[PDB]
RNA sequence: CGCGGCACAUCCACCUUGUGGUGGGUGUGGGUAGGGGAGCGUCCCUCAUUCAGCGAAGCCACCGGGUGACCGGUGGUGGA
RNA sequence: AUGCCGUGGUGUAAAGCGUGGCAGUGAGACGGCGGGGGAUAAGCUCCGUACGUCGAAAGGGAAACAGCCCAGAUCGCCGGC
RNA sequence: UAGACGGUGAGAGCCCGGUACGCGAAAACCCGGCACCUGCCUAGUAUCAAUUCCCGAGUAGCAGCGGGCCCGUGGAAUCCGCUGUGAAUCCGCCGGGACCACCCGGUAAGCCUAAAUACUCCUCGAUGACCGAUAGCGGAUUAGUACCGUGAGGGAAUGGUGAAAAGUACCCCGGGAGGGGAGUGAAAGAGUACCUGAAACCGUGUGCCUACAAUCCGUCAGAGCCUCCUGGGUGGUGAUGGCGUGCCUUUUGAAGAAUGAGCCUGCGAGUCAGGGACAUGUCGCAAGGUUAACCCGUGUGGGGUAGCCGCAGCGAAAGCGAGUCUGAAUAGGGCGACCCACACGCGCAUACGCGCGUGUGAAUAGUGGCGUGUUCUGGACCCGAA
């Protein structure tokens, strides 16, 4: 029972091209130099997926703390004094409505203030 | 237990006991795969060869120099990285015969039998023909009659020939020796028809 | 073809009737004036081959 | 009806042959073998430790000489007598290789393992003192 | 930590209370050498069954699918 | 002082032990602590250390940066600490 | 009695060659018979008695040196070679593992001898869980050819139109090649560069991006264009932001400026044998299990008990034996036996139990088969020296 190879050994060559368009060069033609850069091409895309769970809430933070300093509140202090008030929205949708409704944006900065600590420097 | 024994072109003529101990033994599934692997293993003839890096012709001397040439050394022509080169760990002649049990042999044999027997696929016949010129159109019509469907065991004696002749032609019809009564021809067969001399051979040799 | 058994192992190992291989000990074939009795009878006699050259015994002596 | 077609193996009776060097999910590059050695590329004979007196040929020979001469004789005993012949009468070797206490084309010595209940006359090689002892007790003979 | 999916080990309760399934716990699931377990794909044979010149194989494209090896559907090409 | 041996309680699932099958490994590295050699040099060398990490460990920190610090990646999330 | 197989314009028992089956040989060769022929016998037999003679020579034996047997010279028997010495003819001589005695066996130094055994250049007939054009023979093809070597030697590569050549008349461009149109064909998306026609690789057209940017070439975030469908969703592209040190081998440690890889396609490495060994999974039978050769069967089936393992061990051994060895030991130690779960049955404890027996384990306890891992001897996972 002599076997030929081709018929089961390209299964995974085409799936290793096709999951290799639009890469550029070799990596994108050859089985041997695509496989390589599939591995790496996953690995990045692992390793993405969690660090966009870090990076969204980065940007969330930049844009919060800009809507903050334009209601003159540290984005410091705004986290504060939501957490004091108890409102547990999340920087998500914090920053979405700073975008959207600035208006609501600077109500939860009044109530933020109004939670902090009267002096926000002394031991507690 | 009781199979009455059908006539060719007629009526039923007596009937024949189907003793329990040989045609009631309680199918054992593992035992008969066993024995009919090592049935087919043994049918099984192995005749596949091919040529290791010294059997084939040339390879002697080193193609070249071990060393300056900047190719890989490579020590004969024939190594099995080479097209044309020998075959490593290839196919070579082999006996796939297997060495079952007398008795395991013999309880697949009955487990079969027993099996056709318990939803009625064992018949006997007093003969396959009627006459001695054999007719392979009446031997069908009356096989048809004894049983409609595909894979018909005909045991008959080995000095009955007008039966085997007017049978062998026929698709689906398998022709065996009683004493040639094996697992992988019982099973394959879904009716099983003896003649009245060839099952009550059976019957004695197996006491 | 067939399996030899290892000679020497053949000579110096046997099994009990349990299965247990057993052997003689050794410095008690020569310069046994400065050996004391005591040494001489505890190196006397067979004891069992120790558990972990057991199994390279048995593939010797199998 | 069963047909060839339901025909199986025992759960368990045939097991997976492993494929070895055959990629990084299985026992991949090396096969189990893991080294750069002489075990990566060859076999190790048993007979060799290294270079140290190996244990078959630290240890001494064991002692004596086997008897070239030695008449090796299948055993019997009373109680397998008893077990086999309840009813006692005539026991012979032929009747105890016959009912397979004993192989046969063999001399044959009956022991004293056992009870004795039966009244038994034993013809057996070369009994043993024990045996003749409960034999007779038994009120059986025990004869060469 | 939260919410959802999977897996392994083990425990408790129902179902032929161990071939074991179901529900729920608890713990666990980085990994080289290496061990153990379970699978994917190719070819050949047997048995059964089912497709195929109203178009098989192979190949190509697209759309889908699975926890993985991989799989399916549709169309094109093709000719057993 | 630790460490070690025993013992009695308490706690702790994947402890331990015996005996089989199959191993690989037997080139280690650095860091902490105790020492030898060295010139109380070496990214040196040689030991000790129920010491660690790397090896075989990704993630975060240390600009970069096996061996340091934090922390051990089953998968997903554009949630939180 | 034919449904073997192959061919025939696609899977044919009934179209063809055939097949089952039945016939068939001038001659040659083979085989056998009858003759003819050749050779042997037609004269011995029995008994008595053991007086005489006969049995195969430079041989045996012996010594030396070697060889060969399990025997590697050992106390070296048997057998063989050479050297020396060198017998005897049965009231002899040789062997029975130094040797001697006894006893047993046999007749060396002459020859011939069928069958069972080995093999296949070659001839028929079949077959294949064998290969299918880098495979299978080196050789489907000029194949031991071409080619290489002075030579011995070494030694390739190259198969497929179509069912049928119907192999493209004729016309046009072109010197031709090649092509276009016509035509043949089911198909020219079969045109003697020809079945299918993958990849590397090379163009052409086209959508997006791209000439201020430092890029392991991706990944996540992400605008804008383009496309195709219902602002939305596909598919293409990707301005811009972040993250981000190839793969393999081998290393304490490599992105490493250590190794290997130009690319693609094809090929290229734990295999097989054995009643081998160990361990396990599974199945059969079970105090038994199983056959080997071989025999008989169209087969894989049926026989086949020789043997093997289990059945008792201890001891150097004689031997003894549930014991045995050491030992002076009714001392101690070593090794070995006290074999399993459920049940009944007894000689009986009030009904509940020591022992002993049936049974039921159809893993009991072994044994045999089959699978797997390891191992042994083989090239033994593959490749590689000098
Ligand atoms: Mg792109
Ligand atoms: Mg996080
Ligand atoms: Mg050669
Ligand atoms: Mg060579
Ligand atoms: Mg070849
Ligand atoms: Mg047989
Ligand atoms: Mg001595
Ligand atoms: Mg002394
Ligand atoms: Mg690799
Ligand atoms: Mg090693
Ligand atoms: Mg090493
Ligand atoms: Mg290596
Ligand atoms: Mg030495
Ligand atoms: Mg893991
Ligand atoms: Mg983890
Ligand atoms: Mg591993
Ligand atoms: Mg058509
Ligand atoms: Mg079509
Ligand atoms: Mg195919
Ligand atoms: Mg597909
Ligand atoms: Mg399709
Ligand atoms: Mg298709
Ligand atoms: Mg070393
Ligand atoms: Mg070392
Ligand atoms: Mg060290
Ligand atoms: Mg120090
Ligand atoms: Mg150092
Ligand atoms: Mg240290
Ligand atoms: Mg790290
Ligand atoms: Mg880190
Ligand atoms: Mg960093
Ligand atoms: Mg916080
Ligand atoms: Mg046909
Ligand atoms: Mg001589
Ligand atoms: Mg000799
Ligand atoms: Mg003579
Ligand atoms: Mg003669
Ligand atoms: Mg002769
Ligand atoms: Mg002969
Ligand atoms: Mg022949
Ligand atoms: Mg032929
Ligand atoms: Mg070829
Ligand atoms: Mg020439
Ligand atoms: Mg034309
Ligand atoms: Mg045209
Ligand atoms: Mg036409
Ligand atoms: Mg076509
Ligand atoms: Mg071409
Ligand atoms: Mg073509
Ligand atoms: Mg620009
Ligand atoms: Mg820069
Ligand atoms: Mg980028
Ligand atoms: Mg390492
Ligand atoms: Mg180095
Ligand atoms: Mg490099
Ligand atoms: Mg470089
Ligand atoms: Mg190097
Ligand atoms: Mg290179
Ligand atoms: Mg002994
Ligand atoms: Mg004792
Ligand atoms: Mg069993
Ligand atoms: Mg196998
Ligand atoms: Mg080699």
């Amino acid at each position: 029972a002599r076997v030929k190879r081709a018929v089961n050994a390209h299964k995974k060559r085409r799936s290793i091209l096709k999951a290799s368009r639009g890469y550029r060069g070799q990596r994108s033609r050859l089985y041997r130099k695509a496989k390589e850069q599939q591995l790496h091409s996953l690995n990045y895309a692992y390793r993405d997926r969690r660090a966009r769970k870090g990076e969204f809430r980065k940007l969330w933070i930049a844009r919060i703390n800009a809507a903050a300093r334009l209601n003159d509140i540290t984005y410091n202090r705004l986290i504060q004094g939501l957490k004091a008030a108890g409102v547990e929205v999340d920087r998500k949708n914090l920053a979405d409505i700073a975008i959207s409704d600035p208006a609501a944006f600077t109500a939860l900065v009044d109530v933020a203030r109004a939670a902090l600590p009267e002096d926000v420097n002394a031991p507690s | 237990l009781k199979i009455d024994v059908k006539t060719p072109a007629g009526k039923v003529d007596g009937a024949i006991e189907l003793p329990a101990e040989l045609f009631d033994v309680p199918a054992n599934i593992a035992l008969m795969h066993q024995v009919v692997t090592a049935q087919r293993a043994a049918a099984r003839q192995g005749t596949h060869s091919t040529k290791t890096r010294g059997e084939v012709s040339g390879g002697g001397r080193k193609p070249y120099r071990q060393k300056g040439t900047g190719r890989a050394r490579q020590g004969s022509t024939r190594a099995p990285q080479f097209t044309g080169g020998g075959v490593v760990h290839g196919p070579k002649p082999r006996d796939y015969s297997q060495r079952t049990p007398k008795k395991m042999i013999a309880a697949a044999l009955r487990g079969a039998l027993s099996d056709r027997a318990r939803n009625g696929r064992i018949h006997a016949i007093t003969e396959l023909v009627e006459g001695q010129n054999p007719s392979t159109k009446s031997a069908r019509a009356f096989l048809a009659s004894l049983t409609e469907r595909k894979q018909v065991l005909v045991v008959i004696g080995r000095s009955d020939e007008a039966g085997a002749k007017s049978v062998r032609n026929l698709p689906g019809v398998h022709i065996l020796a009683p004493d040639q009564l094996n697992t992988y021809d019982v099973l394959r067969a879904d009716d099983v028809v003896f003649s009245v001399e060839a099952l009550n051979a059976y019957i004695a040799a197996n006491t | 073809p067939k399996a030899k058994t290892h000679s020497g192992a053949s000579k110096r190992f046997r099994r009990t009737g349990t299965g247990k291989i057993v052997r003689q000990k050794a410095n008690r074939r020569h310069l046994l004036e400065h050996k004391p009795s005591t040494r001489t009878r505890r190196l006397d006699g067979r004891t069992v081959v120790a558990a972990n050259d057991t199994k390279r015994v048995t593939s010797l002596l199998n | 009806t069963l047909k060839l077609h339901d025909l199986r193996p025992a759960r368990g009776s045939k097991t997976a042959r492993t494929r070895v060097g055959r990629g990084d999910g299985s026992k991949g590059k090396t096969a189990g073998r893991g080294t750069k050695g002489t075990r990566a590329r060859k076999q190790v004979p048993v007979t060799f430790e290294g270079g140290q007196m190996p244990i078959h040929m630290r240890l001494p020979k064991l002692k004596g000489f086997r008897n070239r001469f030695r008449t090796e004789y299948e055993i019997v005993n009373v109680g397998d007598i008893n077990r086999l012949f309840p009813q006692g009468g005539a026991v012979g070797v032929d009747d105890l290789v016959a009912k397979g206490a004993v192989r046969k084309n063999a001399l044959v010595k009956v022991l004293g393992d056992g009870k004795l209940t039966a009244k038994v006359d034993v013809s057996a090689h070369k009994f043993s003192g024990s045996a003749r002892a409960k034999i007779t007790a038994a009120g059986g003979s025990a004869t060469e």
